[PDB]
């Protein structure tokens, strides 16, 4: 009923897991019934009475809709706030958190559409999670890299390259100034290139580029696989090769597998780059699904050192979950999609990874928008350079460092960006060539 | 079309792909640390780059640590006094690389490192 | 009094709290003895971090009625000092050093407020009363 | 009764474990009854008769109070001597020795206070223990260090440092002349610094300092953990890194875990530095508890290569258990707290570790009091040097070696100490700077 | 404020942070061994310090052993005769480090080692 599950005078406990749903009720369903239904069908709802309820105190196990209000978003949409008791969730299990909250309610007939927008993860629950294998600061210390965004490149063509030609592209990108190169999310082990061959040639490229430049280099070696045994086998060989970073598609691989890999990476000193493949199946539409900030919080709990975070070329929403991924304490700010004040009680942060159509002219905006604690990934922005991968990497490293220098001097990146880039073009023929084509 | 050099341009992380900074450019980078309430400190080494002599497990490298020149300059308000220690370091160790690093007591970490002198 | 006697500090829900029965040496005020219990059981390299984030602080002192020169010192330890799931480290952190401090003639740890945030990192009893029955 | 357990004409056997208790009886309890009660309630005492005693010969399993005498210590205190048969104790188990002797008797109502002062560990029992993984002489040979106290520094701030900044302090201390740096006893694995990150950066510091100076360097990497599995995992990674020494808080970790770690260290060539965290909970008060010399004997049996032994800035008591920790044969000497002649039948000795407020001016007294077979730990005595950690280490190494030279020449350290230090200040600007502030 | 050198002051364990000993200071250290009934012995090497070439397991280092100069000087009563072998060693191997070590038959161990000559 309503007053069992719609409890608008409920005061949330500091141990509650809070959820903010964007609910679109069916026509004729009043908001208080939709709100009670979201809480009931995501906890203790039953269509008929059962005698076993007399063996316990169910009110201690129900979810409660303690607030619902219309949103200015589209037809007949509301935000329903739900509180879930701490005892419902298995410790250290993102899998059980998702199952418990989003496992059933999205299919209820009286709800025409439903989207989970945010979760308040209390310290009593988040402390049962390891979190990132290392996190932002440990990664900077391990790589000896400070004071600028990190730089990466996605190797293309995505599929069709031999393992050796893959590693050849990686070496040329790394030697030009990029910190990382990247296995495509689709690149696991395939007839055109088997994973162990790729790991071998990519390791040779990492170490050749590192010896030539004197800076620590990496390549996200994708350990995503069809079974947890294959996944760990690929991480084990990366450990043997002694490389700094591996990679996992956490949504398609799954949280149970991802949490196991994060535990391995912590146990063996490997950084974990996380790709969000298939996220748009879930997080694209405003009316139904789960916003990416929910999937971003879940990755930080399950474990990852990087996570892909999209582009800026909507910005304030992106800045919202960047803060949720990086910071220790994030104040409530619904204008940026932050529906709950989030305290991570010293769980390490995740480096967001910007990627999508980014080239050299975007470097001022990216450095200003994300700050130093990010990775800027280039696709054709490096490989499409007319002089090749190493000059393309040099153009991106030069463009970035000219932005960092100007920002450090107190200059305004959002307004002086084009002139900062043009000025750097004067002493970098590599950067000039990139700016002539883009 | 130019070929990116394979020798003579070994690097020192942030700002080492820029041209050598002037003394005014160098002071501006120091003032950035001070305005940010970060503590500057000098580091020096005759070996410029990382290597892997003692171990090759993930995340282990040798040559990340350099040697501290004196102490972090807590309470510094004069960027030129950092420049004054840089010249002291270069006079005592002309054959050493010298980089300027920064510590934040708030983030509780090192968060800055850029080259300030290379031997000829 | 020192940077360790903070009599109006509001405990956090994540703090581990301790109640010590402190017997100061002759000539040691209870305020000074209480600050020493917080300091000796917690805290140029200091400029590379924030010590107030990692100090234990004595936030309350009261006398023991019926015993002369006996006081209860309440100390708050931040959550970040303790390794998850390790009673060994909780004992090491809180009782590892302070009982030997010369300014304290005697010291007895009477109680510990184990915050739910810390206790949830422990498996606890293999079964417990109800499972066993 | 008295004559079952108070047996003043008993002649102790060479297989007996002997105990010396400082007993404070309740008012009205005569000393012979207190003595019988200490023996009875630490062996075969029963409040009612049981028929099962007829199935054995209990006199062969009882403890016997064979002597009791008043002590000049405080009100109504006595020393009760108890003999325990060898068959009572599990071989190789300090845990069972403590359980058997101190497990129950301290709570007996008729005893207002009780303190175990000493134990006579017979060769027939001590030979069932491995003892120190290496011991004083093996350690000197492994490190190629002879003829002077070893030098260490406790890294501060105790908590709050990042793993890399921790290792940076370690490198600067080691490169200046110290043999060791030290994980704090509280430093295990915490949100501010996870143990594997610390081991990595501390290993880099060890090897950078060793390569720069040409002397073997170490850092006590703390393996103390919440489970024996975590403890061994940390020792295993130190073994992989190839470093010389790890560390354990033997009292808070416990003797069962400590004996397992000592066995691992012997099996893998690791030195074991032992911290005595929480000892003052037990050993501070004269009237109740267990004196540190008992806990020191137990550590030597369970296993450790160093043990923290306090300061001298009471000395004769400290010198007593230093001898009990280091020597092969220690004659009875109650003025120094040695209640029993102790024969270790070639079980290796433990290097005592002096620590607490020690600075350069104390180097003559420390070298004279402890001799060469010690470790001198500095806190602010190194890190508080006005020129930094490396000059602070140099000041301590210079001060120590000037003391060793003067002592070797036959000079009197207890009387000429200040002039030996002042004379060394003349050619060591590093030492002079330390002596100007302290 | 002085910066502790990073080169030119490599060390040889006990007494190597002192200034170079005079011949009288050196004899006093030798007399300490004799008065202690310890047997002096000379050791020499053209490589001064430890390294890890054959293994890196805990407690394994190369370069701890040097080469024995002749034999331990059992029954020595004249500290100058140790000095006489030191000069012999330096004349035969001017390019070798020479250290004086000591053995005790009672502790059954080596318990002394200090540098006595470095090549220029």
């Amino acid at each position: 009923y309503k007053l069992t599950y719609y409890t608008p005078e409920y005061e949330t406990k500091d141990t509650d897991i809070l959820a903010a749903f964007r609910v679109t009720p069916q026509p004729g369903v009043p908001p208080e019934e939709a709100g009670a239904a979201v809480a009931a069908e995501s906890s203790t709802g039953t269509w008929t009475t059962v005698w076993t309820d007399g063996l316990t105190s169910l009110d201690r196990y129900k979810g409660r809709c303690y607030h619902i209000e219309p949103v200015v978003g589209e037809d007949n949409q509301y935000i329903a706030y739900v509180a879930y008791p701490l005892d419902l969730f298995e410790e250290g299990s993102v899998t059980n958190m998702f199952t418990s909250i989003v496992g059933n309610v999205f299919g209820f007939k009286a709800l025409r559409a439903l989207r989970l927008e945010d979760l308040r993860i209390p310290p009593t629950y988040s402390k049962t999670f390891q979190g990132p294998p290392h996190g932002i600061q440990v990664e900077r210390d391990k790589l000896n890299k400070y004071g600028r965004p990190l730089l990466g490149c996605t190797i293309k063509p995505k599929l069709g390259l031999s393992a050796k030609n893959y590693g050849r592209a990686c070496y040329e990108c790394l030697r030009g100034g990029l910190d990382f190169t990247k296995d495509d999310e689709n690149v696991n082990s395939q007839p055109f290139m088997r994973w162990r061959d790729r790991f071998v040639f990519c390791a040779e490229a990492i170490y050749k580029s590192q010896a030539e430049t004197g800076e620590i280099k990496g390549h996200y070696l994708n350990a995503t696989a069809g079974t947890c045994e294959e996944m760990i086998k690929r991480a084990v060989f990366a450990r043997e090769l002694g490389v700094p970073i591996v990679m996992h598609d956490y949504l398609t691989g799954g949280f149970t597998a991802n949490t196991s890999l994060a535990h391995y990476c912590r146990d063996n000193g490997l950084l974990l780059h996380i790709h969000r493949a298939m996220h748009a199946v879930i997080d694209r539409q405003k009316n139904h699904g789960m916003h990416f900030r929910v999937l971003a919080k879940a990755l930080r709990m399950s474990g990852g050192d990087h996570i892909h975070a999209g582009t800026v070329v909507e910005r304030e929403m992106t800045l919202g979950f960047v803060d949720l991924l990086r910071d220790d304490f994030i104040e409530k700010d619904r204008a940026r999609g932050i529906f709950f004040t989030q305290d991570w009680v010293s769980m390490p942060g995740v480096i967001p990874v910007a990627s999508g159509g980014i080239h050299v002219w975007h470097m001022p905006a990216l450095t200003e928008i994300f700050g130093d604690d990010s990775v800027l990934q280039f696709g054709g922005g490096t490989l499409g350079h007319p002089w090749g991968n190493a000059p393309g990497a040099a153009a991106n490293r030069v463009a970035l460092e000219a932005c960092v220098q100007a920002r450090n001097e107190g200059r305004d990146l959002a307004r002086e960006g084009n002139e900062i880039i043009r000025s750097a073009c004067k002493w970098s023929p590599e950067l000039a060539a990139a700016c002539e084509i883009w | 079309m130019q070929v990116w050099p394979i020798e003579g341009i070994k690097k020192f992380e942030t700002l080492s792909y820029l041209p050598p900074l002037t003394v005014e450019d160098l002071l501006k980078q120091i003032e950035y640390l001070l305005r940010s309430k970060w503590v500057p400190c000098l580091e020096f080494s005759k070996v410029g780059f990382v290597y892997r002599e003692n171990h090759r497990s993930p995340g282990y490298y040798d040559g990340r640590y350099w040697t501290m020149w004196k102490l972090p300059m807590f309470g510094c308000t004069d960027a030129t006094q950092v420049l004054k220690e840089l010249e002291e370091a270069k006079k005592a160790y002309p054959d050493a690389f010298v980089r300027i690093i920064g510590f934040d007591n708030v983030r509780q970490v090192q968060l800055i490192s850029f080259i300030a002198y290379k031997p000829p």
